[PDB]
C-alpha cells in the first residue's frame, strides 16, 4: 500500500507536473497561436497593405 | 519681354519650395527616432514548474 501509494503520489506528482508542462505548453501552445494570428495577420495585413500601397504605387 | 513672367514663374516656384524646404529639413533631421516597440508575448514558455505565487 504505501508502495502503490508512494508510487501513485510520484506518477500523480509527475502527472501533475506533465499536465503542468502540458498546460504550460499548452498556455504557450495558446500564446503562439495568438501571436502567430496577430503576426499572420499583420503580416496578412502588410500584404493587403502592400497590395494596397502597390495598388496605390 | 518675358522678364516679368519669368520673375512671377521664380517666385512662385521659390515660396513653394521654401514651405516645402521648411517642412523636409526637420523631416529627415529626425525619421529614425520615431520608431516603436516590439511587443512580444511570453506564451507562459519559460516556466518549468508551477509557479510560486497563489495564482498557481
Amino acid at each position: 500500500l504505501d508502495k502503490y501509494s508512494e508510487a501513485l503520489k510520484d506518477a500523480q506528482e509527475k502527472l501533475e507536473l506533465a499536465e503542468k508542462k502540458a498546460t504550460d505548453a499548452e498556455a504557450d501552445v495558446a500564446s503562439l497561436n495568438r501571436r502567430i494570428q496577430l503576426v499572420e495577420e499583420e503580416l496578412d495585413r502588410a500584404q493587403e497593405r502592400l497590395a494596397t500601397a502597390l495598388q496605390k504605387l | 519681354m518675358q522678364a516679368l513672367l519669368g520673375a512671377r514663374a521664380k517666385e512662385s516656384l521659390d515660396l513653394r519650395a521654401h514651405l516645402k524646404q521648411v517642412k523636409k529639413e526637420d523631416t529627415e533631421k529626425e525619421n529614425r527616432e520615431v520608431g516603436d516597440w516590439r511587443k512580444n508575448i511570453d506564451a507562459l514558455s519559460g516556466m518549468e514548474g508551477r509557479k510560486k505565487k497563489f495564482e498557481s
